[PDB]
């Protein structure tokens, strides 16, 4: 039910991303999609990722998109087009993807049908793992810098490439 | 059949050709009787049992039905008397058919033939010989090819193997059907779960055929200018083909319901055509230039 | 039913990105935005699976994929900027000279 | 066009 | 009852006399006649 | 020698595995009596309709 | 879009997701029949393979 | 290697006509989406959808015609002649190609080319 | 004239050159220069992959491989 | 009214279909009315001016020629046709009213159909 | 689950499945003058050939007649079409001028 609400908000906001005539409006709806995603992450208990999605996707990436799109001052004539003639091609491609890809987990991960019986009493509690609980943050930090440090450093190389490319392609020094 | 359906599509039955249509209906009745009694003559299983049921049809009459059946038989059962009298009738009826056809032709030449436009045609008529002579000759040769295909390569496909078994008055065959050209009437007969009702429906078929030309209709003949009647024509053709197919089926589900609905549709054609004429009388006053 | 609901959420985001590619033939900025939507959907797929499987590998890779998404958007928007600067317009008819 | 009546 | 009443349908065999220009196999006719007069 | 029709009937079985298995399942399901009214005529007919269809095109080639 | 338009689209999407829930329940309820069909087809295939290997 | 079927030549022809209308509808959809809209139709939505649907229907019709006539003539050749080979089906491919694609192309040259091509494909089968 | 420089040239170097030129012409036009066409092609290839290689289980009841490849070739002779 | 094309789109489609069919042959709807169908039509036809009846007969001959040749009127002649321009219905209604008046007063009919 | 009363034999081809005929086409039930091996299928095919000839002894003459006359009648149909169109061409190609317009 709550996942129905968040998924409905995400569906509408994403349609607005892909269908809003004004690109500034598209960037703003994109920001709504990331907020809803963060809500889902909070439902999963991943509060670090929930906050980081706000900090990075909304706080940095969407800001970059907004700065660029706002200064472009795009006129609608340059990017307008009628989409009524795409309904069939989207219908097949969407349906095929819908029929295959929304139900891919069904055969492997069969849902438990909720019965008219209190199964909550069959939840077994192991207190041993509860003496010293780890946050999402410290569980991730136990791994990033020691056992998988090479991937961490390669990501640093990727960011360095981004910095160099941004300078070389756009810089015009006064 | 092709002839009767040309007449139905172009409304060739309408005034002034009503007598032509009525003589044609009489001819159709004569053809049916002739072909049936002819089919009795080989004296196979089909012959004997079909003769049994058709002569029994007269028993639908309450008071004198049995006496008519026994008078038709010449006895208490279908036997040699039935076959001998059926032979005489079979020699005779073809000659009456010839006379009826001549009368049909004379009635048609009172006013001349109708045409595919359904309009008055006196301004563009041509002599029969040679134009329609050579056209009918093309038709005659094509029919000869068709008939020859049937005669030489598929001589028994339009028939049932049961009639190659000599007639056995003891055992009725598990499947007992008339020739294909009688099957629609068979279906209409069996769609009524009542003796007298079935015979009355068979008579009502020819009553409707005879009453067709006298319906107060619109003044437009050809289906070429009557979209609704044209569609009803192609539905009636489908319904008749369905009745023929149903007549070949055993009397059991789902074919009883299908036969009943098909018989209803067949009678609805003749019930609805007069309504169509009455309503379409107002077309020239409602579709103004 | 939790896992099928979490997966179909990410799945609708991915399908929306695909549709945004399909519906935006004159708007390549939205095409870039649709690609980000697909990347977000994949990131969500890794996080959901990590919880469902009780395994940390999905979480490490999710963080690294966020780094890749950031660098991708930076470089892509730089290329958009220079294309616009050369042409003075972002219309697709001015980026179709290479062909055949 | 059709002629006038 | 339902299906046994009508029986099992026979297959279609490629008889040598089938075809618009196909004759009987007369040696097979002679063999069949000896089968008839010896069994049937 | 050996009749070609029976040999062909045995060699055509791999083309009729589904009706054969269904007939075997029907036989197992009716091994109990129930007043001697149950039977497997329809499944038997399906299996032999498949077998006869397989055999018929090939029988007359081995015959003279 | 209008604010009311966005709200109505959200309501329609909520209805869509509840329908999807019903679909998932349907798919779960038919696991046993699908397994039975798979088993019958596997038995048929195995019988055909064993019979053809006899020759 | 081929004993998984129930056959039926009329069913074969009908199902072939349906697969051909399946595949022609998809093909027409793809063709319509690939092309641009006329300049006098940039500001109006409905006629573009109408043209796309018309292309869908036309291509479904022609592909259904090929997919039906092919199997129909193939079965009508292996039934009267009563033989199984690639010769039956090559005749069907040729007649389907010639008839339908020459009705559409309005050229006897092209029909004989299309029929020839469709046979070599069914023959390579 | 009827053979060497006629039929053998048409069902040979003259005809072959003509057809392969027209076909290379058509294939070159698919590289339209539009980035949308290139993305659409990738989507179509992905859709084809899923459709043929996983959703061809039930298909086989209505569908045959012969008709598949026939309709493909037949598409060449359109418009 | 259900027959009025201005109100019922089904009636409008019916009228358009009939008009297209008539236009193909250059025929008017009144040309389909035959003097052999009814004696009242014969009487109304006889009351019309020679020029109207001459144009009717010419249109009938042209239509019969087209029907024989399996050809329709060229599209340029189809553009100038007037399928529902009426010349007969008013006269026919007047004739029918006069016959009804004669019957209501016990008079003999002015004309009768022959018995075939 | 199907039982057959004594004096009858099961045969699924026979309507009802219970026939009074015992199986008679047993292997080598006959001996052939040409040395043809008399298996059950061989004798079945031969006896059906003989029976089919017995039911329709005119078949070969009928088919020869059919081929000949259908070919000839097809030629006649082509000639009849040419004849009809020759006689009708003066009407079908005629140019008709009339006063009327609408
Ligand atoms: C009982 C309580 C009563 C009291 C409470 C009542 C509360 C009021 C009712 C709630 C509100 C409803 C009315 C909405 C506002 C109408 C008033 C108005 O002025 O609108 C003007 C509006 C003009 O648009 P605009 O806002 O001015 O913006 C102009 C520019 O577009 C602006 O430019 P732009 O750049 O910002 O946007 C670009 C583009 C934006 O492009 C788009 O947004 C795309 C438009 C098409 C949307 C397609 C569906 C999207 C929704 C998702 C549904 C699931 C999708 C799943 C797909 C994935 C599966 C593979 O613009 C558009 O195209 C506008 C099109 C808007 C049409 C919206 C139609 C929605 C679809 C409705 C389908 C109904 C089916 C019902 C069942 C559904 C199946 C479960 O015109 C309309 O009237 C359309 C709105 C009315 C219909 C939408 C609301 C539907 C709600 C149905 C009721 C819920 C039923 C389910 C209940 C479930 C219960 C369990
Ligand atoms: C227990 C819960 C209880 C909840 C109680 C509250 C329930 C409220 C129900 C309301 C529904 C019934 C409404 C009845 C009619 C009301 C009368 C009316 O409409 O007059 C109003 C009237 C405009 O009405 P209109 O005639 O329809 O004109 C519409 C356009 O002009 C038309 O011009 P256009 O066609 O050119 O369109 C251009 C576009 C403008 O371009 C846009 O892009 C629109 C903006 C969308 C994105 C903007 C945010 C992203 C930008 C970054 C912002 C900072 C991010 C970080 C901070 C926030 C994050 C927490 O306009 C729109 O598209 C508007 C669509 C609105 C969609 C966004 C709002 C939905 C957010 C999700 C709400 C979740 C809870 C509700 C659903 C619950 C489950 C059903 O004026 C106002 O709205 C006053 C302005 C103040 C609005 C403040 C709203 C909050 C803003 C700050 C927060 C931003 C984030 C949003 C929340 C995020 C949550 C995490
Ligand atoms: C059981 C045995 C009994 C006989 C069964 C057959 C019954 C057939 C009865 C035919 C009805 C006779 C009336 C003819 C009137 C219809 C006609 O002639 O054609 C119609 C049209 O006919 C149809 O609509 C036919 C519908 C049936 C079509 C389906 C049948 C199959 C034929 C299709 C072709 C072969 C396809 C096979 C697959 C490759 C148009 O005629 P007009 O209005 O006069 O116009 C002609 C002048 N002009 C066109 C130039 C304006
Ligand atoms: C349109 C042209 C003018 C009108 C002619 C109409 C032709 C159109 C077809 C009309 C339908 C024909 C009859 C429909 C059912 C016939 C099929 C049938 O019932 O099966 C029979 C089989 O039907 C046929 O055999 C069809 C024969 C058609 C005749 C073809 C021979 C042509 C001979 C001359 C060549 C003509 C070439 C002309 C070139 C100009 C019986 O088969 P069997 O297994 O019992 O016996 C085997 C043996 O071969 C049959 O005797
Ligand atoms: C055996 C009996 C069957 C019983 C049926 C049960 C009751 C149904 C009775 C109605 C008959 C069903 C068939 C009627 C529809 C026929 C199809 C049709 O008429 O559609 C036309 C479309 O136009 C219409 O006629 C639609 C009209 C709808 C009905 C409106 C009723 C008002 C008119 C009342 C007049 C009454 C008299 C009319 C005389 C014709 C065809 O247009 P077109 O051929 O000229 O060209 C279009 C096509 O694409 C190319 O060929
Ligand atoms: C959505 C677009 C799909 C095709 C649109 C055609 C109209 C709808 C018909 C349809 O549903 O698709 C048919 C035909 O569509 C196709 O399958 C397309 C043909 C593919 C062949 C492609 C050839 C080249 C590769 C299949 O018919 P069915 O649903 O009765 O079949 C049941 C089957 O078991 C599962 O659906
Ligand atoms: C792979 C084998 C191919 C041949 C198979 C045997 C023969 C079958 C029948 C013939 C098939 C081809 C029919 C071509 C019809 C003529 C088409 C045409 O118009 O001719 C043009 C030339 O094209 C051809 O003739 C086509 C040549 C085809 C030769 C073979 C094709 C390529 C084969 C090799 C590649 C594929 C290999 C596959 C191997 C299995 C002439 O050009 P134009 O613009 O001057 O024409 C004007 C026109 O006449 C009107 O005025
Ligand atoms: C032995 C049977 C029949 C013969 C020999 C016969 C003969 C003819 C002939 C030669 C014509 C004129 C040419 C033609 O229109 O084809 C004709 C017309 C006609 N027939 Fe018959 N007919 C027979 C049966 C029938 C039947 C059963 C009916 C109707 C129940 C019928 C009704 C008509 C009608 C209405 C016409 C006028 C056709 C028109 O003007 O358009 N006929 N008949
Ligand atoms: C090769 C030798 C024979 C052939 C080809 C042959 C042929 C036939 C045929 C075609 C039938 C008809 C089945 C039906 O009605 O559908 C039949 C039935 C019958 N045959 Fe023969 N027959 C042969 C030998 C025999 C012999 C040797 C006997 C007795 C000893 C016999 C006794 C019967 C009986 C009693 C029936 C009727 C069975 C019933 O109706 O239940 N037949 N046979
Ligand atoms: C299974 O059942 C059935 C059959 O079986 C196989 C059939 O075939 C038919 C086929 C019969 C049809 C369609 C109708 C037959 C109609 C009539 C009118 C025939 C009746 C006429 C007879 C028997 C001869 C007429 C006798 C006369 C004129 C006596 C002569 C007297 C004097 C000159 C004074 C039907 C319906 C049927 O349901
Ligand atoms: C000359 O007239 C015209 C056509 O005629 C060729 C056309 O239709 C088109 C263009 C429309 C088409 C062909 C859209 C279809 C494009 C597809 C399938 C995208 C896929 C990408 C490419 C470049 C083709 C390569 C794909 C292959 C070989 C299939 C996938 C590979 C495998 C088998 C694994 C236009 C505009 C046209 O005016």
């Amino acid at each position: 039910m709550i996942l129905s609400v968040l998924s409905s908000l995400a569906l509408v906001s994403g349609l607005m991303v892909v269908r809003a005539k004004n690109p500034v409006h598209s960037v703003l709806f994109f920001i709504l999609v990331f907020c809803d995603t963060s809500g889902l992450l909070l439902l999963l208990g991943l509060d670090f990722f929930a906050m980081i999605f706000l900090v990075v996707y909304i706080g940095a990436i969407a800001v970059l998109f907004l700065f660029v799109v706002m200064m472009f001052h795009i006129q609608i004539a340059e990017i307008h087009e009628e989409v009524l003639r795409y309904l069939p091609v989207s219908g097949i491609i969407g349906l095929i993807f819908w029929w295959e890809m929304f139900f891919i987990l069904d055969n492997e991960s069969i849902p438990l049908l909720p019965t008219q019986r209190n199964t909550t009493s069959l939840r077994y509690t192991v207190y041993a793992g509860k003496v010293r609980s780890w946050t999402n943050l410290e569980t991730l930090g136990n791994l990033l810098y020691t056992y998988y440090f090479v991937w961490f450093l390669v990501s640093s190389l990727i960011l360095l490439v981004a910095m160099i490319g941004a300078i070389v392609l756009t810089m015009h020094r006064t | 059949y092709l002839h009767i359906f040309r007449g139905l599509y172009y409304a060739s039955y309408s005034s002034p050709r009503e007598f032509v249509w009525c003589l044609g209906v009489v001819i159709f009745l004569l053809m049916i009787v002739t072909a049936f009694i002819g089919y009795v003559l080989p004296w196979g299983q089909m012959s004997f049992w079909g003769a049994t049921v058709i002569t029994s049809l007269a028993s639908a009459i309450p008071v004198v039905g049995d006496t008519i059946v026994t008078w038709l038989w010449g006895g208490f059962s279908v036997d040699n008397a039935t076959l001998n009298r059926f032979f005489s009738l079979h020699y005779l009826l073809p000659f009456i058919l010839v006379g009826a056809s001549l009368l049909h032709l004379a009635a048609l030449h009172q006013y001349g033939s109708n045409n595919p436009l359904g309009v008055h045609s006196e301004m563009d008529k041509i002599a029969f010989y040679p134009y329609f002579y050579v056209k009918d000759l093309v038709g005659w040769v094509a029919f000869a090819i068709f008939f020859s295909i049937w005669i030489f390569y598929a001589p028994n496909v339009l028939g049932h193997p049961d009639n190659y078994i000599p007639a056995n008055p003891m055992s009725t065959p598990p499947h007992i059907v008339p020739e294909w050209y009688f099957l629609p009437i068979y279906a209409i007969l069996r769609s009524i779960p009542d003796k007298a009702g079935g015979v009355a429906a068979i008579a009502l078929v020819f009553i409707c055929l005879l009453a067709l030309p006298f319906f107060k209709s619109m003044y437009v003949r050809s289906s070429s200018f009557r979209p609704i009647y044209q569609g009803m024509f192609w539905l009636l053709l489908a319904d008749c083909l369905l009745l023929g197919w149903i007549g070949c089926q055993p009397v059991e589900a789902p074919f009883v319901t299908i036969g009943q609905i098909s018989s209803l549709v067949f009678f609805l054609f003749f019930a609805i055509t007069p309504i169509l004429g009455r309503v379409g009388r107002g077309i020239p006053n409602s579709y103004t230039d | 039913m939790d896992l099928i609901k979490y997966f179909t959420f990410s799945m609708i985001i991915f399908i929306l990105g695909i549709w945004g590619i399909l519906l935006n033939r004159r708007n390549i900025l939205i095409m870039l935005m649709s690609i980000e939507l697909m990347l977000l959907a994949v990131n969500l797929n890794f996080l959901v699976f990590s919880v469902s499987l009780d395994d940390m590998m999905g979480q490490v890779f999710a963080l690294l994929v966020l780094t890749v998404a950031a660098a991708e958007s930076a470089i892509g928007l730089a290329i958009f900027v220079i294309t616009f600067r050369v042409r003075g317009t972002i219309a697709v008819e001015f980026i179709n000279s290479i062909q055949g | 066009s059709p002629p006038p009546p | 009852a339902d299906e046994a009443e009508h029986g099992l349908e026979c297959p279609n065999y490629p008889w040598p006399h089938e075809g618009i220009l196909s004759s009987y196999d007369h040696a097979s006719i002679r063999r069949g006649h000896q089968v008839y007069q010896q069994v049937c | 020698v050996v009749d070609p029709k029976k040999y062909l009937e045995e060699s055509c079985k791999p083309k009729c595995v589904k009706p054969l298995l269904e007939y075997q399942a029907c036989v197992k399901r009716i091994q109990g009596d129930d007043s001697g009214h149950k039977h497997c005529t329809g499944q038997y007919f399906d299996y032999w309709q498949c077998i006869d269809k397989c055999v018929a095109p090939k029988l007359f080639a081995k015959l003279k | 879009v209008k604010v009311l338009t966005y709200f109505g689209m959200t309501l329609a999407a909520f209805a869509f997701w509840q329908s999807m829930d019903k679909v998932h329940v349907w798919i779960a309820l038919h696991q046993d029949e699908k397994q039975e069909r798979m088993e019958k087809e596997a038995e048929v295939r195995r019988v055909r393979a064993e019979l053809l290997r006899k020759a | 290697r081929y004993l998984e079927e129930e056959d039926g030549p009329l069913m074969k022809t009908i199902k072939g006509s349906i697969t051909g209308f399946g595949a022609g509808t998809i093909y027409g959809t793809i063709l319509a989406t690939w092309k641009d809209v006329p300049r006098v139709e940039r500001n109006v939505a409905l006629p573009g959808l109408i043209r796309t649907l018309k292309m869908m229907g036309t291509h479904g019709l022609t592909f259904a015609a090929i997919g039906g006539v092919y199997i129909g003539v193939e079965q009508l050749v292996q039934n009267f002649r009563s033989k199984r080979d690639f010769y039956n089906g090559a005749i069907g491919g040729f007649v389907a190609g010639a008839s339908v694609l020459g009705y559409r192309a309005r050229s006897i040259p092209t029909a004989i080319a299309a029929g020839a091509t469709l046979a070599v494909t069914s023959a390579l089968i | 004239e009827a053979l060497d420089k006629g039929a053998i040239e048409i069902l040979g170097p003259y005809g072959i050159s003509y057809t392969f030129r027209r076909l290379a012409e058509r294939i070159s036009q698919l590289q339209s220069g539009f980035v949308y066409h290139y993305a659409f092609a990738m989507l179509l290839g992905l859709t084809l992959f899923v459709t043929f290689f996983c959703m061809w289980d039930s298909l086989s009841s209505w569908v045959d491989n012969r008709l598949s490849f026939i309709l493909i070739v037949s598409s060449f002779y359109t418009k | 009214r259900l027959v009025d094309p201005r109100k019922n789109f089904l009636a409008r489609m019916h009228m358009k279909s009939v008009s297209n069919r008539l236009r193909r042959y250059g025929l008017r709807y009144d040309d389909l009315y035959d003097p052999l169908y009814d004696l009242d039509i014969k009487e109304a036809l006889n009351r019309l001016p020679r020029e109207i009846v001459d144009a009717r007969n010419q249109r009938l001959m042209r239509a019969m020629d087209l029907s024989m040749k399996h050809e329709y009127l060229p599209d340029n002649l189809q553009a100038v046709q007037t399928p529902f321009r009426s010349y007969l219905q008013d006269m026919l209604a007047l004739v029918k009213r006069e016959r009804a008046e004669r019957e209501a007063l016990g008079a003999l009919p002015l004309y009768q159909r022959t018995i075939p | 689950g199907i039982s057959i009363r004594e004096g009858l034999h099961y045969n699924p081809y026979f309507p009802g499945g219970a026939i009074a005929m015992p199986k008679m086409l047993n292997d080598e039930a006959v001996e052939y003058e040409d040395g043809t091996p008399a298996t059950e299928a061989q004798m079945g095919k031969d006896v059906v050939s003989f029976l089919s000839w017995a039911a329709e002894p005119e078949m070969e003459e009928r088919k020869l007649m059919g081929f000949k006359w259908i070919f000839l009648l097809s030629l006649a149909l082509l000639q009849a079409a040419y004849y009809r169109r020759l006689k009708w061409s003066v009407l079908k190609s005629r140019k008709l001028v009339l006063d009327v317009v609408n």
